[PDB]
């Protein structure tokens, strides 16, 4: 009846539904003045209303953004206030008419940017998957180092054995200290990242600038790190062939070119 | 490989030749370490996995110590796709009695989108039906292309070049959310296409864009590269009808370096000439919710008796709809004049 | 008196005249509420009025367009509704004051684009000859083919002997069939164009995709082709030297380079 | 990240690899830490900034 | 108290002062309705008021202009009406509150452009020193000539001995004639400039197109040259090494490269 209602000249009762999902956690909002139950999901009513500006599909990712307006107290947007969540918040938009149990999917995407122009409002800019095609695609260089992030699909190195679970001893503004890591050689954890559970099955990740003794340096500060929460810390690969094989014994998968050639052409001037 | 050409450059009486042994390591997933290379070079020698490498050992030149630059031809496309090829039955297109092993552009786009080494998008995000239909159509038309990556530019530029070469639109479907591909071909039935009218879902049509005919070119030059030798080649497409009317000669140059055969270049050049000299009519219509399900590249009919416009077939362009608030759904459309002749 | 009236502070009676000409056919329109006779030419009065936006001469062809507004039923603009005429409609604009027989030429150009934003109006964009200088001017390539359109001033081939006058047997959506052409070898007419008289001394031209037996394929469809009108069909040149000389015996004027050189430099690496 | 992404930046002015890595770590931290941008309105108290 | 007044919520009495300085001559203006004395300097009140548009510091010289609006009779701006003064008019902007003797410097720059849109107003565009960084910085060419303006810091040639003080005999639209220069060889003064005192310690400079006999050709016309005022004329250097040494004996400082090499590479084809 959704299509029939759209074609109807007197039963038009538009209502737009938004679904923000991050793994196992979902946030449901509706633009009407009362909650709507759809597919066993109830959508909350935001005091003040939630509205968008329209959907544009012109083939230009930079121009085809989707804008959401909502109060500054919106739960899903509140997360971005202090620090952007590590994972992207997928957004799905449905369209349905009051009194009908059928809805149609209109827009699908993820959060691109969030800002709070006024205390009584917040503007969210949503981007589609098409915008991820503007970055280069070379991803190849003939250099000495590995040119591969430890654990990627190219290194084929399993980090689960190297996982270390610990409770930090003391947390400071920029340094998190723990005695368990003090037993490892300096720089063992350099290049690794720290992941811990925020809510449900979602974890927030932070990279490590440097590891020295019992003190760990966290890039961008330690804000948001629970002082007593359980933390998982993985090591980091420098990328050198000696580092790759002595520590991880992954030399066969070494993607770097240590000593094949640095400059030698076959159309130079004098070989000697 | 046993390369035997010790006297290529006249031998001792000339400048030497090419004699030696060539070993090729393509870089398979399970590729092992070559004992000879590691033994000769020494040190920490990895397996050089994931990249094609070659090891040459033998005579290079004589008399003079100045070796000459080389040129190597290499085909590819199957060793890509990591480990799981997609629809391999139509991956390659054979041309010129099998001399040229061209690749289907649809496969190129699919690899770029889903390739783990390029973008690594989940294979579940692509509408299989549309891509398979496009690949089947392209294979039937025998429309293959060859390309090389050295520009190091954004995916958008290369994808736009491929689309312009093949004449297709790639958009993220609003309803299902997957990536869909539509070809601009006259492969539609008039009846099944939806019709829009003032009383059937059309609000107002403002732009007319009558266009002009005295302008536009009369001669078109298409430049292409032949993959057999890699030498620049060109073909000429003429518009006799427009040429006669034109007071003075006009010409434009278009480069289709992806085209490996002159006949294919002429096929696409005829399409371009027809598009650019047929005088397309562009309309900017305003529609109600009845045009909600349309997507880019979808053709549909429009009729408006007061304007004197009979039933016309147009293809969707820019889309701007407003479901909440103003309720304005405005579409930009162009007359349907896209077709790729097979001869 | 035109200049005197322009300088006059109390006799200003501006009236703008438009003259659309296509060979032997002329269309005359005026912006006033009554017809004006000038140079033995009477200009019709359009119910609703005809007006422009102004004349700009800044040296930029893209910016110095001339816009005309008129009802959707305008006769001259009605031609563009279905298909653009093959020939360009030259436009000349005069300026005169009511009661005076002298007029001054203001703008000269041709139709650039036409559109019908509303059922009650139509907008015409007129372009000047300066815009024709944006296209390239190379017009030269060292390729094997002729690189010349059959019949151009470079080929110097007379197509009048090859003219064929015929009445089509049957006309379809995309194919026009005639038995007379069935007596020619396949591909004889490929690359040619069909011209027929529309009105007066003006003809509309259409190119031919392919010729096969008794059926002719018309690029862009056969719409607008009269089913019983007289049609003139000319052949087409493939551009190959063998094609040029065997069919037309125009080899001396052959502009192509068949076998002079494909790559051979005089500064290469090895001649053999 | 579901799929790998890479960008190329040229710092031809850098004469040593260690210095290039030092600046690259800064660039990575800046571009992946998720900066918050604000457009505030102030009175004369912000005159000396 | 200036900062305290700015922080004050009830004593806000803004007043903006402008100081236009050119060497030993200063022009003082204020935006209020009465004259203000500051640092022993009294600022005139302009009938109609003087006001700006705001200060922008975004790092882009093209965008960070400062605009001044004032009547068309403004004394400082009146100079630009006929010809731009040779020297740049430095501008300094102060901020002070009525009743307080303390002021703060806000903007510093020089006049960039002046125009008179209306008889009752004038708009002045002021540019900062940052805009002078858009021009190239090559300033080096391996050519035969000197590539140095006579008298610059690179030529190190003292023009004071060559200074000639004279009273012109007759002044025409484009030619200034004097008999004293008639005693010099033709072209002696070519490339030089004429400077004379306009007011105070500021002089206006004009270049010389050519010198022939008793007649001097002035680039851009002789307008603004006093018919009886004292004029100082300096010679000009052609730039040739022979010219540089025979006339000025400055060959050791000759910056040109006469006969070192014109094309000769060390990686050519055939030396002979
Ligand atoms: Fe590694
Ligand atoms: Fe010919
Ligand atoms: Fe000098």
């Amino acid at each position: 009846s959704f299509n029939s209602r759209e074609s109807s000249l007197a039963d038009g009762q538009p209502v737009r539904l938004y679904q923000f999902s991050r793994g196992a956690i979902r946030w449901s909002y509706n633009s009407s003045d009362r909650d709507i139950t759809y597919q066993n999901q109830i959508f909350r009513t935001v005091p003040g209303g939630i509205t968008d500006n329209g959907i544009i599909c012109s083939g230009d990712p930079q121009s085809d953004q989707f804008v959401i307006t909502a109060p500054a107290d919106l739960d899903v947007a509140l997360l971005y206030k202090t620090r952007s969540p590590s994972d992207a918040i997928d957004l799905v938009v449905y369209d349905m008419h009051y009194g009908d149990a059928e809805a149609a999917v209109s827009w699908v995407g993820q959060i691109g940017d969030v800002d709070w122009p006024t205390v009584d409002s917040c503007r969210i800019t949503c981007v589609s998957e098409d915008e991820l095609m503007d970055q280069p695609g070379l991803t190849d260089t003939y250099c000495r180092t590995c040119t591969a992030i430890v654990g990627d699909h190219r290194c084929k190195v399993n980090l689960v054995p190297y996982r270390v679970t610990l409770t930090p001893q003391s947390v400071s503004a920029w340094v998190i200290s723990s005695g368990v890591v003090a037993g490892y050689a300096d720089g063992w954890f350099t290049g690794g990242y720290v992941e811990w559970q925020v809510d449900g099955d979602n974890y927030d990740r932070r990279f490590i600038e440097q590891h020295a003794g019992a003190d760990l340096h966290i890039l961008g500060g330690t804000e948001g790190i629970p002082a007593g929460g359980q933390l998982r810390v993985y090591p980091g690969c420098d990328g050198l062939a000696q580092t790759c094989d002595d520590k991880f014994s992954n030399l066969p998968n070494f993607r770097g070119f240590n000593a094949m050639q640095g400059k030698s052409p076959f159309d130079g001037d004098q070989v000697w | 490989v046993r390369i035997n050409a010790p006297e290529l450059f006249g031998g001792d009486k000339g400048e030497g030749g090419l004699d030696g042994t060539l070993d090729v390591l393509f870089g398979e997933e399970d590729q092992g370490v070559l004992p000879r290379l590691a033994a000769m070079l020494g040190g920490l020698v990895p397996a050089f996995r994931g990249v094609t490498t070659c090891f040459y050992s033998g005579l290079v030149t004589s008399v003079n110590p100045y070796p000459k630059k080389w040129e190597i031809l290499r085909r590819g496309g199957n060793r890509l796709w990591d480990g799981n090829p997609w629809y391999p039955e139509k991956q390659f297109v054979w041309l010129a009695d099998g001399q040229i092993k061209a690749m289907n552009p649809a496969h190129i786009l699919y690899l770029v989108y889903t390739g783990r080494d390029f973008r690594g998008l989940a294979r579940t995000r692509m509408d299989e039906a549309s891509w398979r239909a496009a690949a089947d159509t392209l294979y039937a038309e025998g429309f293959g292309l060859c390309f090389e990556w050295t520009r190091s530019d954004s995916f958008k530029n290369f994808c736009e070049t491929v689309k312009s070469h093949i004449g297709a639109e790639v958009y993220p479907n609003r309803q299902t959310g997957q990536i869909s591909i539509r070809l601009l071909r006259d492969d539609y039935n008039v009846a099944d296409l939806p019709l829009f009218d003032e009383d059937s879902g059309l609000l107002e049509i403002t732009q007319e864009k009558t266009g002009s005919t005295s302008l536009a070119p009369s001669q078109l030059i298409v430049k292409y590269i032949d993959q057999i030798d890699g030498a620049q080649r060109q073909i000429i497409v003429n518009n006799n009808a427009v040429a006669a009317s034109q007071g003075r000669r006009s010409s434009e140059e278009i480069e289709f370096l992806g085209v490996p055969t002159g006949e294919l270049a002429g096929r696409v050049g005829e399409r371009e000439m027809r598009l650019k000299t047929t005088g397309l009519k562009r309309y900017k219509g305003v529609f109600d919710r009845r045009a909600r399900s349309l997507n880019p590249g979808q053709p549909f009919l429009i009729r408006s008796t007061p304007r004197g416009i009979p039933e016309t077939v147009v293809r969707v362009g820019r889309i701007e709809d407003n479901f909440l608030g103003d309720g304005k759904i405005t579409l930009t459309v162009v007359q349907d004049q896209f077709n790729l002749p097979a001869t």
